[PDB]
């Protein structure tokens, strides 16, 4: 996202930064955001909800 | 070879500080780097054959090498973008590399002239180098960095030049240097810094 | 203790040793404390994840759970 | 509002017109007297060296720093590569021109014709070496007209001038370049009175 930064980007074209270039940026992020959608994590950030 | 990995290939030199401004925007970045301090004298061999200016720094990325270091921490900073280093506005970009010229064509010759100047020189050199360099004092008390709030290259080029103050014999006086030494307090031992600096530059800290 | 009445999840344990439990109907970690050795590399991470948050093995808890 | 203080002949302040009429900027020049405009415009310019750019706030030199501006603020057409890759590749290239060949020109006219020759036939052997690599695409390395070929196309208008020319080899896959280069209307109404009787086009 394009969070504390410039223009969003693009996963392979993420992927060229951590070098390695796979369907694993798709994972790696994908499986973190369960992380921060689970509970006590978002105890803060679902108060922004309404 | 040098290209023959995924990773880079870099050719620093161990006092030069054409490497030591390359190495804080190549590590601020979080990229794994290999430091190869290397003499003029004996350099390294795929430093001599791939390079065909022959300079140092030299940066090598499974294409070519790279050098002349504001094509190499501009090819960084435009490829491996996050944390950001240069502003998004080309208008506040143009300047931000403007700053840049009128500190490698400004600030550097009075580095060269005073490693190769007269016992006059090398005054005059520091009469117009400590004083001036006092002259943008007050710069710093409406920004944290050199007018750009959030760190960016064109502070780079002033910490490595304002890591070899006393190393080629200068000293500050004057009234508001706590200013600016202030500052010196806030950038001289950032984590980009920290683990950048080479131990060889640092021993003149002493 | 608060800490007994989280997700079973929510203690940030390993995915196997996690889907061991899990997959074997449990319900709530206030009965964790309770759970029995004989009722269940799968032995280590519920003793280190235990040890680490205060918490324990086939202790003592009474009436619970009352939703 | 946006002026230039173009040189007469010089090819850097030829450099930055090919850059402004390509991109279709509204843009007037004031001129210098030789290579010196007025001594007024070091207010503006401590440097007072030419070309240096006057947009309604700023103030820039060194055609490197002005060059890349116009391109990334006028956004089309564009002159650089997409991807970072390729853009190291030109931002290198230019690097290589604008240090071997242009200062080389500096003993051409500000050297003796003892060097003049030194420079002329040195050069020569460079010129035509690249020429066999014009069979891969149009320009310098490129399909479509970029920064690149920004230093080539007032480099080359330079040449009666100076006194180097094509002769059999370096000729063929070469001078189609010039004559694929020297009709677009950028460098068309680029062209200034100066510059232009240097050659018959």
């Amino acid at each position: 996202f394009g969070i504390d930064m410039n223009t969003d980007y693009t996963l392979e074209e993420v992927g060229k930064q951590f070098d390695v270039t796979r369907e694993r940026i798709r994972q790696i992020e994908a499986k973190a955001l369960r992380k921060l959608r689970h509970p006590s994590r978002s105890e803060v950030l679902r108060s922004f909800l309404d | 070879a040098a290209n023959k990995r995924s990773v880079m290939t870099l050719f620093s030199g161990p006092t030069d500080i054409y490497s030591h401004q390359v190495r804080i925007v190549l590590a601020e970045k979080g990229v794994s780097f290999e430091i190869e301090h290397v003499e003029k004298d004996n350099p390294p061999q795929d430093l001599i054959d791939l390079n065909p200016n022959q300079s140092v720094p030299t940066l090598v990325d499974r294409e070519l090498t790279l050098w002349e270091s504001r094509i190499i921490m501009e090819y960084l900073d435009e490829r491996f973008p996050h944390p950001p280093l240069m502003p998004v506005y080309p208008v506040a970009r143009g300047e931000s590399r403007l700053y840049m010229h009128r500190i490698e064509k400004d600030w550097y010759t009075l580095m060269n002239t005073i490693i190769n100047g007269s016992a006059s020189e090398a005054d005059a050199a520091r009469k117009q180098l400590r004083e001036e360099l006092l002259a943008i004092a007050p710069v710093f008390g409406q920004k944290p960095y050199f007018l750009s709030d959030e760190f960016s290259l064109v502070d780079c080029y002033l910490a490595p030049l304002l890591w070899r103050l006393p190393q080629l014999g200068i000293e500050f006086s004057g009234p508001g240097a706590k200013e600016l030494k202030g500052y010196m307090t806030r950038v001289f031992e950032r984590d980009s810094f920290l683990a950048s600096l080479t131990e060889a530059e640092r021993e003149m800290r002493l | 203790d608060p800490i007994l009445l989280r997700p079973v999840d929510d203690l940030e344990l390993t995915v196997r040793s996690a889907n061991c439990l899990k997959a074997e109907a449990i319900h709530y970690i206030g009965d964790l404390v309770q759970r029995t050795e004989v009722e269940l590399k799968s032995l280590t991470e519920i003793k280190d994840v235990l040890a680490s948050r205060g918490l324990s093995l086939g202790m003592r808890l009474e009436n619970w759970p009352p939703a």
